[PDB]
This record gives C-alpha cells, structure tokens and sequence, in this order.
RNA sequence: CGGUAGGGGAGCGUUCCGUGUUAGGGAGAAACGCGUGCGUGAGCCGCGUUGGACGAAGCGGAAGCGAGAAUGUCGGCUUGA
RNA sequence: GGCCAGUGAGACGAUGGGGGAUAAGCUUCAUCGUCGAGAGGGAAACAGCCCGGAUCACCAGCUAAGGCCCCUAAAUGACCG
RNA sequence: AGACAACCUGGCGAACUGAAACAUCUUAGUAGCCAGAGGAAAAGAAAGCAAAAGCGAUUCCCGUAGUAGCGGCGAGCGAAAUGGGAGCAGCCUAAACCGUGAAAACGGGGUUGUGGGAGAGGCUGCUAGGCGAAUCAGUGGAGUGCGGAACCCUAGAUGGUGAAAGUCCAGUAGCCGAAAGCAUCACUCUGACCCGAGUAGCAUGGGGCACGUGGAAUCCCGUGUGAAUCAGCAAGGACCACCUUGCAAGGCUAAAUACUCCUGGGUGACCGAUAGCGAAGUAGUACCGUGAGGGAAGGGUGAAAAGAACCCCCAUCGGGGAGUGAAAUAGAACAUGAAACCGUAAGCUCUCAAGCAGUGGGAGGGGGACCAGACCCUGACCGCGUGCCUGUUGAAGAAUGAGCCGGCGACUCAUAGGCAGUGGCUUGGUUAAGGGAACCCACCGGAGCCGUAGCGA
RNA sequence: UUCAAACGAGGAAAGGCUUACGGUGGAUACCUAGGCACCCAGAGACGAGGAAGGGCGUAUUAAUCGACGAAAUGCUUCGGG
C-alpha cells in the first residue's frame, strides 16, 4: 500500500471537530449557548476585570507588597551561571582539557544566550568526579575546593574584572596596605 | 466561501407536510403551523397507542361481563375471573370476549364445566 | 437508560478545494416536484416526468454552513370586502 | 487535585418556633417531602395532597393508591348495627 | 496662485468611553478642522551610545520583553543597550587672516577628535506591430463530447466558435521589429587669535521623553537673569570628585520604509444579481430636502430575428389557425419556475350541531390499463387530547412575540496565556526576521526562547 | 292488498378533505454582461501657452451616451499596418 493523496487522512483524536455554538438545542449548546440566563456574562462584550471581587476588596490589593519589592531593589537577578561537579561528570574526557564557557558550550549542556551570555562560571559541588581534568573559571564552592583537591585536578580561577578605582582611592588603600605592612 | 442556503429549508419542509396532507383548513398548508402541528399529531399518536391496550382489555371485560350475565340470574364477571383461576384456566381476555361474539356455544361451553 | 439550566461522547447535511480536465451525463446532469426502499435520527437511496447542461462517490480539507420566533429585514401575496 | 459550567427571584405541604390578630394562597428561620426539572393512575376539572419514578415494542398477565346503581372498568355481593 | 484617493510634515485639538461612580489618570496627542509638499515625507552625519571591554550618521524588521520601570503603585502605560538582519554615503558654510574706507560688500585661505586650524617664520527597455507547428469522418437543431482512426509540441497559457477543441479561429512557446518621444547605463608656536551669544546655564511657570515633580537626569519653551572658549565647554538618570565619551547654539543629503483615485502583467478552497462597489440598465441617476445632506429599485426568447407573410373574430388591444424553429406546454408580460394566494375538474363527505381540529378505534362509499386477508383517498360514530416560543415559584393562558409564504439574518477572526488530545524530536528541543528561476516549497539563517539550582529584600 | 305502528335508506348544496391542471409570483438551479481581494512591476499626473470639473455647441435627418471644440464626430507631421 503506497501513500497517495486518495489515502491519507488524519490519526483519531488529534483533529478534535470544535463547538459551533447555537445551532439547535439537540447539538447541545443551544439557544443562549451555555451562558444560562441573563446577567453580567450573558451579555455580549468584555467580561470583568480579571481578579474583580465584585467591590469586595481583592486580594491583590488588601495584602502587603513583598518586602523588597516595594520601591526600588533590583530582585536578585543570577550571576554566574551554575553547573555542578555531578552534570560535568556526564560529558566525559579524559585529560579534560579545560572545562570553560567555551567547552561546555560546544557541547555540556549550557546554553546561554541572553543576559546569560555575559557571565562566568561558579562551579558548586552538587558531587564528585571519578576523572583528574583542568578547569578554567571564576569562583568555585566551598564543595568544590575539597572535592577539586581531593580529585587532583589544575585547577586556576581567572578573573577579567578590572574596575576603575580613582587616584584617591588607590591612595587611601596603599596607605592601608603600607601600614599592615609595618 | 459564501453558502446559500437554498435546498436544504424546503426539501425537509416537504417531509413536515407530508404527515399533515390530510388535515383540515390552515392546518395543511401553512408552513410554520404544519410544524407547529406535526409534533401534536406524533404525540397524540404515542399518547394513545399506551391508551390502546387497556381501552381494549376494558372493552373486553365488559363484552365478557355481558354475555356471562345471561347465565345464572346471580353470575357476574367478578365471580366468573376467580372461578377461572380456581379450575387453574390461563384464557385471558382478549380469546374469551372474541369466542364471546363469534361463538356463544364454547362460552355456555365453558360455563357449563367449569361450575360443576 | 425521566429530565430545565448545564457538562461530556457520537454523528448527519450545506457550498467550496485536493484526488479530478475521474465515470456519469443532449439515448438527459444540476434543479423541481413524487416514492406500498432504507436509518435511532439529522438524512440516505432508486424512480420516470417537467427540465435543459453540468457533475457522484470514497479518502481527506476549509468555512459568509443548517432558522419559526428578534414590535427582526427585503420581496411577494392575503384578510377586513 | 487538574480542566471547565450553571446557580445565587424559589414555591407549596408536615413539624419546631418567631413576627402578625397564634388573620392571610402573608412573612422569616430551622428539620424533611413534592414541584421546580416528573410523564402515568387516584383526587369531577385541579404545579405543589396520595400512589408511583416514563429505554422501546405487545389488540398478554398481576397488582399500588383509590373504587364495584347509570353516565363510566369492576358486587343492584354478603352478615351485623 | 488652483486642483489632487490614501500615505506624510507642521499648526490647533475634542468627547463618549475605561477606571465597574469620578476629578488625577485613560480614551489621545486619536478623531476632526487648518496649512504645506513629495513620490515618498520626515529623520540624518555624534556637544551620540557604553563601561573600563568596546561601537562608529540615519531609517525599517526580528529580538531583548510584556523584562527594567512609571502608575489615585488603581485602571492601566511600558523602554533602551548588548544581539540578529534590510540597506549603507557622506558633504558644504561663518570668522581669526587676506585685499579694493570699516561690522558699505564682495573674491581667496581653511571647517577637524583619543585636538584641529589659519597666521608669522551611442546602451537597453517602454510606446505600434510582425512571422508562428499539427484532424478527419460517423454521431437525427448544432459537435470541440462518445466509440473510431491520425498528427504537433521550445506551442497542452488564455478567450471565442450553434455542445465542453493542443491540431476551427484569435493566439501561445519560439524568434523578428522603431523615423519620433520618455526613462536607464553613458619643522616651530606669543600656548597670541580661532571653536556658530543674548546663546548655554541659572531662578520661576510649563510641555514632552515608558517616566503623573518624584531623588528627576536628558530635550524644548514664556518670564527674568546671564557665562566660558579647548589650562575650555557638555554628557555619562540629583549632586561633587576622578575617569571616559563627544564637540551644541549655520545648513544639505540617495537607499532600505509608509500608501492606492490609478496603469500594465499575473493569481483566487472570492461574489454571482436580497451577493459583489451604493451603482452588471445613459447611478450618485430617479426621488426627498431652503440647505449642508440623504438616496433607491429594476439582468438571462433563440444557435440564428428566422420576431409570426396570409386567413378568421375585429375600431383597437389581444386571441385562434397558418408559417418559421430542435422546442412557440421558447411568442417579446418570452430561459429553469418552489411556496403563500386565486381558481377549474374529478372521488368521497357535512344543514340537531359544542368544536387548538388531531389522535387510537373504525361504520358506509370510492380506487390503481399491474388478479393483494396488501396498499391509498374519504370518514357514520366513540374514547382520549388546556397552539407554539420566550420566561417564570407558577403561563391554555385574558403575560410577551409572529397576518401568511420565500429569501437575508447572530460566539467569528488576529495575536498572546493556561489546559487537553495528537504528532515530531529527546546526541535537549526550537528557530525569528531575512534569503528562495516570487506565493507555497527544498535548503540555509542558532540572533533569541523554553528546560538544566535554589535561597534571601 | 286496506290502515296502525315503527324504522328511516337513495337521491340532494355553498363548503371540507384528496388527486390533477391552470394562473399569480420569482425561491432554488445553471449563468454573465459587472464587481472584490491579493502578488510583481510602475505611477501618483495637471494648471496663467487657462486646469480639476462643468454650461453651450459640433454629423446630410428628433432625442441621449461617448468623441470632439467656431480649424467643432476632427486638422498637421513622422512611423506601423
């Protein structure tokens, strides 16, 4: 039986045939169409708002508003981009010739692609890594330390930060160090 | 993709009027009245075919009710019924009323033998 | 296995498209009016008259898709006479 | 617990009460019946009382409530008041 | 100078509505009026973005994102940079200096950002056209259709022709063609002096930027004040310091983008005369209105007028024979011709009846050119039977609605969110715009989005 | 057969129902003489050498519609057929 435009049609269930809707009262949904009688939702047009109470107070405003999210405060938007000892240990190499933003994406798992695009790695020890790799990273756990250095692996955090300081500034902190120093 | 309607209203209109071309006056030629006058006509009709079966059984009892009052001077259908049952005579009425008609001998027959 | 509001399941038709410039058709299609066929029903199916050229299925698709009510609306024709 | 409705005018009857004039087919609560959404039989006719819950066919049968002078199915039955 | 469908620039600028009322707010800088101009218009070559990493004038799409925010923190309103594309292009001018008094009014010298200056030392297309292959008969009005036998094709796109044609016609694929006109290619610095002035900023009153004055930046304005000149000025969301970026108060500029009174070419799960433009007929007509203005309805004899010579009724109209024609049960009121409504003919049947008109039972009578206990029409007389809809506690209701008959006449579409069914992938999945001998469509495009870590303001 | 009683058929209507055939009317069907929407190119004109739009004309013979403008159903030139 070869397929031919004579013989195809669809599976059961996936095409479900819809409600026209007031076409006799023995197709069901008849003459007032399931609206029952009158009122508000009867009538033709937009309905309500959308959370109304009918004037009682709503809920979404007689309670308090999230402490930090009452004027200002950014909420804690993550930085970092998280992977864990336990997801790298699925995507194997032997020498794992630095485990990075750029490995990782070529394959591990990690998608970044909007504001994610910009971050680094931190590293966190969800556990353990049965092979002896290089990482290359910003910021590990405190896990990921002890199970890094148990494993054996060249680990080396790389940083890329910079900020601008001020003269002043500079000033004050080699003031600073100069006297722990002495 | 516009959709007259066209054939579909009269074609069934036709079969509505069927039914009523016997009716009298506006009754059998009135399009929205046939309708209004077809749905009475099936209901009339289903009403009464549950009236048909104890109209009959009623006319029955008293075709046999007549025709065994002409026996003995006391002798009555109540009597008659439990006399049957007596004897254990499984005729039920419909037979016993038509024998009643078309054959009086087999009633006074049937009445000779089972007083005894 | 009564059933209003009401919910759920299963269908019938309508025009148009794919299949299809299919067969069927000026030895008569669409329509229109009649059937002592069928179905639970919506509907289906054969008929020879009127009619004078369009156009079934089946498998699928899409909607200006089903009317008796709106002091609805357009047209026709009554009643009062 | 998910998805997605209608409802938010009720009515009468029994009982327990309130209000009223222990008037109302009055009104308001509490418990239950029926109607509402329930055909059929009894009640002359008669939503709400009594019987009984209609899947469909039979020109079969038995019964409930209620009845057996005639209109109009069944005793012008019985015995005692 | 006026006219001009929309699109566009500038001026003035509503209210109903939403907020379940309403004034802040929303409707909205929308509708309207007014002025202006083009094929587009406006914008536009950084006193710009951004963050210590970088980008390089605009404009438009995807996206970021319904996120950051604003908001009687209510209704609602709602960005941008990073990222992917479409399309790319950059210019000129004034003074400091020079000459012909001198800001009498003219030419030269230069105009730039991680500082720059001058000074002194015929080609093709369009507007007409042209050539252009291949079929004949049987078929009872007519053949392109049917069965038969052929042929062409770089032509099987279309429209016609007495009936639907690749080969009958006009054409088409394919090639050919322009006198004339339109479009297209054709080393130093005195750090002298220069850096757009009633300007920026400032006080005060406003507008507008998603941002309601708020900590309110940035941009523009009435009133009053009133700077500086690259040892400068402005911006980097009050503000000061330090960094970085840029050069305001003079101008010009193609593209990608918006639209349809309109022309040519193509296409349609578009309409088919109550539809489609209001308008298939000499329609914005007839008609109404003082006027602005409103605003209809009315298609289909046949292939061919062959549209009926002649005769009869007869003043006409019209009619019947005749004749034409496939058909005149196509005669101009002409094609198919439903219902209501109006009749004519036949079968049965009502004048002691009472009835939502039926229904169950069925007396007597009648059939259909087809021999049936079958079927149909009528229906003596009996029993039952409170029109439909809406909408009610409850409606035969003397509550509402419909004179009747036929048409038109109502939960749709776009985009998002949730859920279910089905399918694909599960090396996670998926692409958006955008590109495609267009549209679909192979095949690209991984920019983004969703899932892979929570907790806390 | 005379008359007493009963019973009342068969004939007999305007109309009803059924079938047929007409008329009225213009639904449905098939249709086109006009519209509607997109896509790909264009174009967004014209006007003081008088416009957009109109009034009045212009043929051998009445009306209108288009064409045309006292050079008035047209005139000149260069091309095509």
């Amino acid at each position: 039986t070869r397929f031919r435009l004579d013989n195809l049609g669809p599976q059961p269930g996936s095409r479900k045939k819809g409600k026209r809707k007031g076409r006799g009262h023995a197709a069901g949904q008849g003459g007032s169409c399931g609206f029952g009688m009158r009122g508000q939702k009867s009538r033709s047009g937009p309905g309500i708002m959308r959370g109304f109470e009918g004037g009682q107070m709503p809920l979404y405003r007689r309670i308090p508003k999230l402490r930090g999210i009452a004027g200002g405060m950014r909420a804690g938007l993550p930085k970092y981009v998280p992977i864990n000892l336990r997801d790298i240990e699925v995507a194997g190499f032997k020498e794992g010739e630095e485990v990075s933003l750029e490995s990782l994406k070529a394959k591990g798992i990690i998608n970044p692609s909007g504001r994610e695009r910009r971050l680094p790695l931190k590293i966190l020890g969800e556990g353990e890594l049965s092979t002896k790799l290089q990482i290359k990273a910003r910021a590990f756990s405190g896990s990921a330390k002890e199970k890094l250095e148990a494993a054996g692996c060249s680990v080396t955090v790389l940083p890329g930060r910079k900020k601008y300081i001020k003269e002043s500034v500079r000033k004050n902190l080699a003031r600073a160090d100069e006297y722990f120093a002495k | 993709t516009r959709v007259k309607r066209g054939y579909i209203a009269r074609r069934r209109r036709k079969k509505i009027r069927f039914f009523a071309s016997s009716f009298r006056g506006a009754h059998s030629r009135l399009t929205r009245t046939i309708a209004q006058q077809k749905i009475r006509a099936l209901v009339s009709a289903h009403r009464d075919r549950d009236r048909q079966k104890r109209d009959f059984r009623r006319l029955w009892i008293t075709r046999i009710n007549a025709a065994i009052r002409e026996r003995g001077v006391y002798y009555n259908y109540s009597k008659f019924i439990h006399d049957l049952y007596k004897r254990q005579l499984l005729l039920n009425r419909k037979i016993l009323a038509q024998i009643a008609i078309l054959n009086p001998n087999c009633i006074y027959m049937i009445y000779n033998e089972i007083i005894k």
